[PDB]
Parts: C-alpha cells; structure tokens; sequence
C-alpha cells in the first residue's frame, strides 16, 4: 500500500488521508481495512495504541475495487486536538493475502503516516528572515531550527518515532497558526 | 521483541571488542550496558507480564536515552516510508470544461 | 572569585605542558597525581562541589559519604540547629547538652544515639571517566602548568639534567603565579562584596549565624525610623 | 646548486675520475646527505639561529582517510594520513605544513607526544595537528569533521635526509626532475666547503688503503696486498 | 514482537467470547 | 525558480572545493549556506503555497543579505538592458520651415 | 578607560612577534592560547563584552549561557531586586528570607524556586571566526606581544638557547609594560571620574546601590537651599 | 514521460523501478524502447554506455497501455553489485513520435534518473543525530553529513552527474550493510 | 637509511671487499649495533635534549595472561606479559606502550621498582601499567579487571640493541621484511658519521693485523707471522 | 497493538493444535 496525499489542508481545519493499494498483478486480494489516527501522547511502537485518537473502518462507507481506494478529510476540531501543535500518526491495514509469487520484502499488511502542520514552521521561517533583513545577520536560533528539524526529518525516516516526539515536544511544540 | 536482543548483542560485542583493543572503558557506559541488558532480560522473561501500555511507553522513552550515549549503543533502525512533508501525486482531470455551482469537476 | 569556574578535562593541562620538548615524558597518570597535590596544596574551596546528604545515627556514630573531603557544617535534620566541635574526651562512654559532632574517617561520632542529621560536605568534580575535572581559569591552568613544570625540573635536576639558573626561574616563575591563584580565586566578587558588607554593618551585631547554615550572614540589618 | 655540482666537486677533489674506482658517487651521494645532517646540526642545535631558506625542503603529499586502529565503532575518530612515509624532520628550524599555499592556511606541525593531547581547549577544536607517527607516516588530526575532506598539503622543513626529501618534491612549473643529480641540493653556501671538506678528508685516507686484491682463498691485507 | 497485559485481556476476552 | 538550485549547487560546490583545498571553513558561512539552501528547499516543496507576493518580497530582500557575504554565494546575474540614465535615439523632423501657434511640428 | 576599545583580529600580533626572528615558528595556535592567558592574567574589565540574559529557575536552579565567564548581577526580573552570594549551608534542602545565587558551573544555584532572573554577565568579543577578538591598543598589543616572547624566551631559556642575559632583559621589559597596560584600561577617564565623583561626595550618604544595577552610584547628590 | 517509483528496496534485494509515459494527449504515439541500467563505474557523459549493466528492451513482450507502463523488479544479486556502495543510472528510453502542437522541451524521447541506498548514510548521520540537543557546540558532524547528502541531491538534480560520482566516490563508496540473505525470511 | 647502507658504508671505508675477509658483515652488524647505544649514551644522558624520532623504534607484541608465581588461590593476582622476550629500554627517550594507536590510549611504561607498588591512589586504579621483568618479558599490572582482555600492544622507544627491537617490528603496509639488511637502521643522520668513525677506527688496526697463518702445532704470533 | 480480525483466527487456530 501507499499514501496518495497525507497533510493538513491549507485552511487548518481538515487532516485529509488519501489511501490507495498498489497496483502490482499480485496485491489484487488485497484490500483496505482500517484506519488509525494516533498523537504524540498516545503513539506506541508495538502498532497502534489502544484508545486512540480516531478509528476507522472502510466496510461502513462503501456498500471491490472501491475498498482498494479511501479518501478522507477529518475535521480536526472535531478530534479534539489541536491543528497546530500536533503530531498525528496514520496507520493503515490491509484486510487481504497477496499472491505466493509476492517479492520478499513486499507483503507488508501495515504502514504509517506522520503529520505535522506545517505553517507554524513557515511563520518561524518568515520571522527569522525579516529579522535577516536587519543588519544581515543570521540568528543562531535560526540555525538551530533548521538543524532540529532536520534532526526529526531524519528520526521519522529511520523509524525512530519516540525521540522524534521528544525533540518534537521540547523544541516545537509551542506554535503559532 | 526480537531488536532489543540485536542490541545488547551488538553492545556487549562492542564492548569486549573494545576491552580487547584497549584494556579500559569507562564504567559510566558499563553502567548503561548493565541496564540495557538488564531490561532486555526483563522485557524476554516472567516480568513481562506485569506491563501495560504506559509501562511500555515509559520502557521504550527512558530506553532512548541510551540510543546515543556510547559508541556500543547506536539509534535502532526500522522500516520506514514515511517522512513530515510528503508527496502529493493526485493527477486532475476535468469533465469537458465543466464546473458545479462553485468550483471545478473532475472524473 | 569573579570568574566562574566553567569545567574542562584534565587532558588540557597535557595541551599546554607538552609544548615544552623537556616535558614530552607527561603523562596522564603523572598529571592526575600532581593535579591532585596541586589542588590540596592551593586548598581553593571553589575548586569543590558542594553536596548536602542525610545520615543516619545509630548511636553516637553514623556513616559517611564516599566523595567527602570537607564537611561546612552538621545540623539536624529535624531542628535544623547546626552542630559544633566535640570537644568532650568521654562522649558516648558512660559513668557508672547542645549536640556536636567528630569526623575522622568514613565515621561522623555525634554526640547523640539516634537521630538524622544533615551533612553539607564538598567533593571533587568528576568526569564521565573517574577522574578529577579542573577549572579552565587561564590563570589557574597557568599555574597547575608551572606546578607540575616545577615538579618535573626538581626531579631532573636532582639528576642533574637541568641547569640550576633554569630551576631557580621555574620556582620564582611559580611562585608569582601560586599567589596571584590564590588571589583570583579568593577575593570577592561584587555579590560576595555586598554579602560581606551586609554582614560588617550591623548596629545591633549578628553573632548566631552559626545556628543556622550562615543563612542570613550576608542579610542587611534594618533599622526602623523612629 | 645541484647534487651533480656537489657530488663531482668531490669526486673531482678526491680525482675519482676512472670508472674503475673504488669510491662511486654512490659512496659520495651518502656522505654528502649524511654530513649535511651532521653539519645542520652541530650548526643549529647549540643556540637558536636564524636558518636560511638554502636548507629547507618542500615534499608534496597525498592524504587519505584511515581509521585509528581499525574499522570498529569504538575505536575512536577516524585520521587522514599521507599515503607514503614521510621523512624525519630536523628539530632545527621552522616546520611547516601548508595547502600549496605557504603564505595561507592554519595547519600545525606538532610533536607525536603533543598530538595525543591536542584541540580540548574550545577555541582550538578547528586547528589542524600534524605529526609523524612511528609507523612513518605523517598523521592528520582535528576535531572539526571539516578537515577529513583534506586530499593534498604540501610540507616545508629542514627534512633530516635530503634524499628522501629530493625524491618526493612537489611538481616543478616545467614537471618532475627524474635524475636526483638534476635537483637542488639543500644546504646554504656558506656550509658548502665545511661539508666538502669533512667529505675528502673522510673518502682520503680510504682513497690510497690496499685491498684484498689476489684471488687465493686468502686474506692479503695484513700483508698490505 | 512484545505484548502488553492490555493484549492479552484483548485475546483472552476474544476467546471467551467465541466459546 | 530555476536560479535558487544554480546558486545553492554553486555554494555548496565552492564549500567541498574549498574543504578539499583547506580543511576548513568558517561556520559563520556555512550558517549562510545552510539557510540558502533550506530557503531553496523550501520554495521549491510543498510549503511554496503558503507564500503572497508580500511574503516573496522580504523572502528576496532576506536572501539577498547573503549575497557578497561570503566566497560562496555570489550576486546572480540576470539578463538586463535597463540602465540609470537611458539614450535618447529620437530623432527631429521639421514640415517645410513650420510652427504651430506656440512651438515647433514635426511629421 | 581613557581610550576606546577598538577590536582586531588576532594575527595583529603576529604581524609583530613575527618581525624578531627568534620567533618566527610562532603561530595562530599558539598565539591563541598565549592570548587567552594573557586575557585572565590581566583581569581587565573593559576587553570583555558586557551582556544581559534572562533565564528560568526551575527549582534553585537555572541553565546558564554558554558564553559566561563572570557576572556582574543577578537580579529578579519582575522586581528588578539585585541577588546576592548565597551564605547558606543548606540552600534547597529542607529540615522535617532575602534571595541569593551561588555559581559553579553552567548551572546557577538560586534560594527561589520558580522565578525569571536576569543575569548581566561579561563573556570575550570573537570574530567571525570563533576566535578571540583583540583591543588595538599598541600598549595592549606590546604588552601581549612582550608576555608571548617572555614565554617562548623562558622554553629556550629552558633548553638552553637564549643567554640568561636575553631573558633577564625581556622580563624587565615585560613587567614594566604589564604595570602600564594595567594602568592604561584601568585609570578612569573624565566622565569615569564624574561618576566617581558623584559617588564620592554625598552630603547624605548613599549606601544601596546594590539593590539597583548601580544605576544610581555616579549620579550626582542634589541639596535643596532653605 | 516520467518516473512513478524509484528506490532500491530497504531489505537491499530489489531495484525498483516503475516508469510511465505522461498521460497528456499528446502522448499515444510514443512507447517504451528499453531500460538500460548504468553504474558510477560505467558513467558516459552522453546517453547509456557502451558497455551496460542491464539492458531490458520493452517490446519483447505483450504487443497498448501495457508498453506505456514497464515496471522492474531487479534482483541486485543477480547485478553483482553492492547494493550500498553503488549509484545506479536507469536511462529510460522512447519508441515513437509525439504528435505536434507539443511545447517544445516536452518532447525529450530520454530521461535519465539516479538511485541510491539512503540507509547506509541514515546510520552514519544518526551517530552525529545527538549533537542537535547539545547547546554551546556546533553539531558539525551532523551538518557535514546534512552538506554531504544534499550535494548529491543538487549534484543530480540540476544534470551536474559528473560532480555527483566525484562526491559519491569521495564520500559514500564505502558505505556498509548487511547483505541480503539469500534464502528468504518468514514473516508477514 | 638501511641496515645495507651503514654494513657496506663501513665494509668499504674498510674495504673488506673479498668473501675471504677476517672480518665479515656479521662483525659489523655488531660493532655498529653497540657503538649506536655508546653514543645515544653518551648524548642524551649528561642533560635532557630532544631525541629525535629516528632513534626510536616500535616493536610489536602479543599479551597473554599469566599467574603472578602459580595456578595457587593465594599467589595474588594475574598479569598479562609479552609472549616473547622484550628487548631493554634505554633510558633517554619517552617510552611508551600504545593499542596499535600511537595518539591514543594510556598505558604507561614504568620502573621495575615502582610498578611493585602502583594504584593505590583511587584515581590511578584504570591505569594499565608496564615494565620488563627480570624474566625478560614485559608485564602488565592494572587494578581493573578489563585489562586482561588487550591482546595486542605496540612498544615505541628507544631500545638499547637495535637488532633485537627490529626482528620484533610491527608488520608493515607491504608486509614483513625477512632480511634485517633490508630494515631501516635507528639512528638519527648527524650520528651516523660518529658512528661509521668509531667502527671503523675499531676495525682498521685489527684489519691489517697478523694472523696465526702456519698449521704447525705451535703458535706462531710473537714472530708476527 | 490492534488485532485484526485474521489474528484472531490465527491465534484460535494455533490453539486448537493441541486439540
């Protein structure tokens, strides 16, 4: 499976999942089954958590092909959690069994997600640049969110989602949008 | 788990590696291998039982912080597709230059 | 002291001693040894770290802390009155007061049974290896520098590898420095000038900041108009 | 002057000219580069004096990434290190290891003593350590990952053998001199003649000593044969 | 792989339920 | 933009040649660098969306502070054929010796 | 200070020891270490940067910047009430008044729990690159130029490569400029001595300026005519 | 014509590749020729080398939407190459004509993209990860490795392929992973 | 400079050209290995001067743990020692012991007399500590249990017989030298003219000697036969 | 965790093998 489109939309109102299953001759059993939205509060390694943010199951919408497609937009007030300073984590799973003739490797039934709203960052970046436009010096603060950043870029994409919660607490988490 | 025991292999290898190349290393990391271990054994034993999801939490958190502390330990790597910003590969098709009441159409 | 005593590794001094081709033979087991005597002998007490950690008594004798070098006071733990000196000769034997204490080893001997009592020592500041942590102060690693320089020329020249010229001038060299150490490192700073100022003006005088841990030593002394 | 100028000075003051002679240039070319040592020292080792720019050398060097014993995790910070030996300097005037410019660049020559101990002090964690370590090659250490992209330095010091020196210099405007005879011999001109002469008096006596000279199972000096 | 209690009150309530 | 990946590419190029060359450079500069191409990234992702003209002004007059700043990063250059004070190529054209009730005529 | 502090970059001194060739295998390196020496030695308030920076008290402790050497004040922030030394044994323990500070390392021990100070602290002027910066002064430069050859002297003096004579010679010269440059940042300038004037000179003495940043000290004790 | 899906798998097996010609109307004419798969060691400045790693004509097979549309699965194994140490040039290139009225620069019959293992410089870059949380140092580890990986990314992002296996060879030829194990694992 | 350069050096000054010499290489192997500890003696031993690095060598050793006297309970604690005999340090350079990384690592090389009594200061209790025994071999003391894992140690000094410490060489890049001709000789080059002097001043007297020459069942020297 | 409605069959599954 794969993400088509995972953000927040623009307005920050809505958290839009858009879910689709690959399109190789060998996942045509396999289908769509649920979806999973979990926070920096609630988010645990071993899948997701228990009481989550937001569960969902795909049976209910539709009544084949469909099922191998979702699209959502939750409005996130109606989560009760903040747009700004939130970190969401989207599993997915699959309700099928691929063919025998799958590559090693490629029969993964779950995948994750992760969200932050991204103008909070955009408005940091947009100060720290008018404050360039004094003098032309670079705040070191400037620096150091930039490096933080990519010090969580690099935490989400080696699977090492707990200190990026930490840096992401400690360091973000106060933001304006 | 089946990674915490990779780990604390890969520590203690480290560790006498080290013990082997040079005849030291400071206690202070010791002391960090003794708790990896430590945990590791508890977590694969009879005291798993007694975890909750929190427990789990607070586990995996105050575990991290031995991600980076020595040489012996490094930061776990997972399978991972996922990243803060992601790529937005939805393609628009439009109905023969149609529009609702408001906005565009698509099939 | 006006400076603050920011941290560094005992491997500085060796950066600076070994610029010296006669001292390339250092090491850091012989810098460990005369930075240890350096420390003892200048007797700085913001070299230290202050801790405080609570004891038990178990009857006119309680076990003391791994890392104490100096103890600034003893009181109870539940008074919070401070303790003196023992100078009593018989103090737990019987026959057939206020309290006080006596520390040699890693024993305290107070001069009662059965309480807890608060401990206010200093140690050294350690690595994340076992090993001392010195200050940076320039001046301080001068010296330690011209200590251990002095130390290496004695020896050498009680083999008669240097020059006599040579040692008078590293022990004159070392002595300006051992004393303006001593200096920088004692005189107060503004915030102790106005503590020791608070404590030199009193109309009605404080004699009992003893009692207490010397809390309200540096406090000024009010006096209403009238 | 060259190596040939000095070497055929000697040969011409020893009159080795036939090519049936004991004494070689070879023999001189030795003598010369030991003498030359000998002479800089007893020359620059007493007091300190000004050294001219005659007896210095530069070698051109090629650094590589190596690890600090081997390729474990907890072994330590990786060096860089020239790829060949470098020679041993003389302790005598101002060594210097520059990135092909001499007048540019912060890169220290320090002891192998030292260089166990070097960059804790926090405004000299961006300075370049440079000593040659008893493997024979010269090391490179820093404690800015900066420096591990270095590829090239040149080194400028009074090298303790002028051969070895001669046979690593860097590139000339018009290329390499292959011949050693053909390249600058490192020595002032004021050192010149003490060294000629310490050489003839050295090759002189030797000159005109007898040989071994019949082939009879025999030893024939004592009978100066 | 590592279970927590609440995984096996899950499993064991699953079980009793189907039984 | 096309010209913030030329730039970016040309600065970080004159970095590893200069870390190459030396085995150093000042972090005052490799500050600029990374702030360069952050703002490249950055205008070139997602997060361009989020950006009015008013917003791309100070974006510009912030990036331009970087410019002679170091070795790097250079003034770019855009093809230009405006000037200060600009030719006057005009020429004047008189119908047979006239003039119109105050001035002068032309064709 | 009469004169102003005018910043170069350090290799104006080696612009200048370079030009005695017994000193020419002088570096950055070693001038840098040289040069922060002589900056302790010294102890001239006026070659380091003056700097304000509010931190947080968690519990009778806060982080401390990075750049501190020594600090002029500490006070509260939403009081604007200076702090003093801590005297106190016994700080943040309990058993079963005014506010102080106690330093060591980057962490500042206050006696408040959970309070916002602020810490007026000096720290060293650097350059672009994360170096010393150094005062222009030709005294200041001949006088650290004179303390870099009178160590580099005293090593070869050390080994023997410099007579007695020479390094005789450059410690006299050393110490004389070392007691002119301490006169030359130290004696007050005119409006210097305006303050000082105005803090000497009180009808009615003023004697808490403390409790302010010593805003007050120089200003000048008006009488009213009856 | 453009690229869907282009990694080499985590597990360090598989080169994926997945190319599809643009969906514009334009586009019907045009197919898929063949998929020549270069390395850094094989590098020509103009077009595919002479000498390939991988050559997979596309018309040797089913004869339309199935020649518009080509997917790989390569097995590194099979390449005999390392699948850390190696950046993999997949040229890509058009059988037939694109109907006119295209702009012009749409109408480029080859594209060319660049593939390589991220994981090993993940594992080098998390040894310098902590430095971010320590204030009073500049991580410059963590920086160097940022610079490393992004001038790669700029390197072959505006066509300066050259400069690219300089860098690459300069910085990430000896990465280092755990080979693949030949006999498949259980898990699911 | 090689072992081959100083023996044929030497050999030629003397000339002893002929396979039938009294005197042979082997001769001035050992004049030239003695004469180098003489005059390293006789410089750097009145007062402290620099040493340069080319008197140093590093020998290369395995450690192997051994009883303090048996297998007994109460005979104290083990010692790792070199498998192989040590050669003797002379004492006039900075002898060191270091884990295959001359820039790292503290292991101090001690006294005899003083390692009978090291560690008992807390802060010395991790410090691996080193001297040659009368056994011959170079033990190992520490008060830190994980010093009996090092397996391997290289030794850089200045050892008093050259021919001992370099059959004992660490392995080089290109791999080991069997001829010890083939092997760099330890000397710094201002003592090598010293050198070939005092051997060959030994050697030319004795050259040109008479010998016991008849085989007659008498000893025919006083006749200066 | 979340368990999927085929691990439960799994999990009865492997249970009743020692049936």
């Amino acid at each position: 499976m794969h993400f088509n489109e995972l953000r927040i939309s623009q307005d920050n109102r809505f958290l839009i999942i858009d879910v689709s299953v690959d399109n190789q001759d060998y996942f045509e059993d396999v289908l769509l089954d649920s979806i999973v939205i979990d926070t920096q509060d609630t988010f645990v390694m071993n899948g997701p958590s228990d009481n989550p943010l937001y569960i969902y199951n795909v049976e209910d919408a539709y009544d084949t092909q469909q099922m191998k497609n979702v699209r959502l937009e939750l409005n996130i007030q109606d989560l009760k959690v903040s747009p700004c300073s939130t970190m969401f984590f989207v599993y997915v799973k699959s309700k099928g069994t691929p063919s025998t003739d799958t590559p090693c490797g490629f029969d993964k039934d779950q995948i994750l997600g992760t969200v932050i709203n991204l103008q909070p960052i955009y408005k940091q970046t947009l100060k720290y640049l008018k404050e360039v436009e004094c003098d032309c010096n670079i705040p070191k603060g400037f620096i150091d969110m930039i490096l933080k950043l990519k010090a969580i870029e690099l935490c989400v994409r080696t699977g090492n989602y707990p200190q990026a919660i930490k840096y992401w607490n400690k360091f973000f988490i106060k933001n304006n949008c | 788990m089946d990674k915490m025991l990779e780990i604390s292999e890969e520590a203690i290898t480290r560790y006498f590696t080290t013990l082997s190349q040079f005849g030291y290393k400071k206690y202070s990391d010791v002391d960090k291998i003794i708790v990896l271990f430590f945990m590791e054994e508890m977590l694969a034993g009879e005291m798993s039982y007694y975890v909750t999801q929190d427990d789990y939490r607070n586990i995996v958190n105050a575990l991290y912080c031995l991600a980076g502390s020595t040489c012996m330990i490094d930061f776990p790597m997972f399978e991972s597709y996922d990243t803060l910003v992601h790529s937005n590969n939805r393609t628009f098709v439009p109905r023969i230059t149609e529009d609702s009441i408001l906005r565009s159409t698509e099939d | 002291m006006v400076n603050n005593i920011n941290w560094v590794k005992l491997p500085v001094i060796l950066d600076r001693l070994l610029r010296h081709p006669l001292l390339t033979d250092l090491n850091l087991e012989t810098a460990i040894q005369y930075t240890l005597d350096f420390i003892s002998a200048m007797g700085l007490p913001n070299v230290y770290v202050d801790k405080i950690e609570t004891i038990d008594i178990k009857e006119y004798r309680g076990e003391l802390p791994c890392d104490l070098i100096s103890i600034n006071q003893v009181r109870l733990h539940k008074n919070g009155i401070a303790l003196r000196a023992m100078t009593d000769n018989f103090n737990a034997y019987p026959t057939h007061g206020e309290p006080s204490f006596k520390t040699q080893g890693r024993v305290i001997f107070t001069s009662i049974k059965h309480e807890k009592v608060d401990i206010s020592y200093k140690a050294i500041m350690l690595d994340d290896e076992g090993l001392p942590l010195i200050p940076d102060n320039p001046i301080f690693l001068k010296t330690l520098e011209l200590y251990i320089k002095k130390e290496w020329f004695t020896i050498l020249f009680d083999m008669g590898k240097i020059s006599p010229a040579v040692l008078n001038n590293t022990q004159q060299e070392y002595a300006f420095k051992a004393g303006q150490c001593n200096n920088e490192f004692v005189i107060p700073s503004v915030s102790e000038m106005e503590a020791i100022t608070n404590m030199w003006n009193q109309l009605i005088p404080r004699v009992t900041e003893f009692r207490r841990g010397f809390k309200n030593l540096g406090d000024k002394e009010y006096i209403r108009v009238h | 002057m060259t190596y040939n100028e000095l070497i055929y000075m000697v040969l011409d003051e020893l009159k080795l000219s036939s090519d049936d002679s004991y004494y070689t240039p070879d023999h001189v070319i030795f003598l010369l580069v030991k003498y030359r040592s000998f002479l800089l020292k007893q020359r620059y080792s007493d007091i300190k004096k000004q050294i001219p720019d005659s007896d210095y050398q530069s070698i051109c060097l090629d650094l590589i990434e190596v690890p600090a014993i081997s390729g474990e995790p907890c072994e330590g910070s990786s060096y860089l290190r020239s790829k060949n030996k470098v020679p041993t300097t003389m302790m005598i005037g101002n060594p210097r290891v520059y990135p092909m410019d001499f007048y540019q660049g912060e890169i220290t020559y320090i002891s192998r003593d030292r260089m166990r101990y070097v960059g804790y002090n926090k405004f000299l964690r961006n300075i370049i350590y440079c000593s040659k370590a008893p493997d024979g090659y010269l090391y490179f250490k820093s404690w800015n990952p900066q420096f591990l992209h270095l590829e090239k330095v040149s080194f400028n010091a009074i090298f303790e053998d002028a051969k070895e020196a001669s046979e690593m210099a860097c590139p000339e405007e018009n290329g390499t001199i292959c011949k050693l005879e053909d390249k600058e011999f490192p020595i002032e001109d004021a050192l010149v003649p003490p060294l000629i002469e310490l050489v003839v008096k050295e090759l002189r006596g030797p000159e005109y000593s007898p040989k071994d000279e019949d082939n009879n199972a025999k030893d024939d000096l004592p009978d100066a044969r | 792989m590592f279970f927590t209690q609440e995984d096996y009150r899950k499993i064991e309530k699953w079980l009793l339920a189907n039984s």
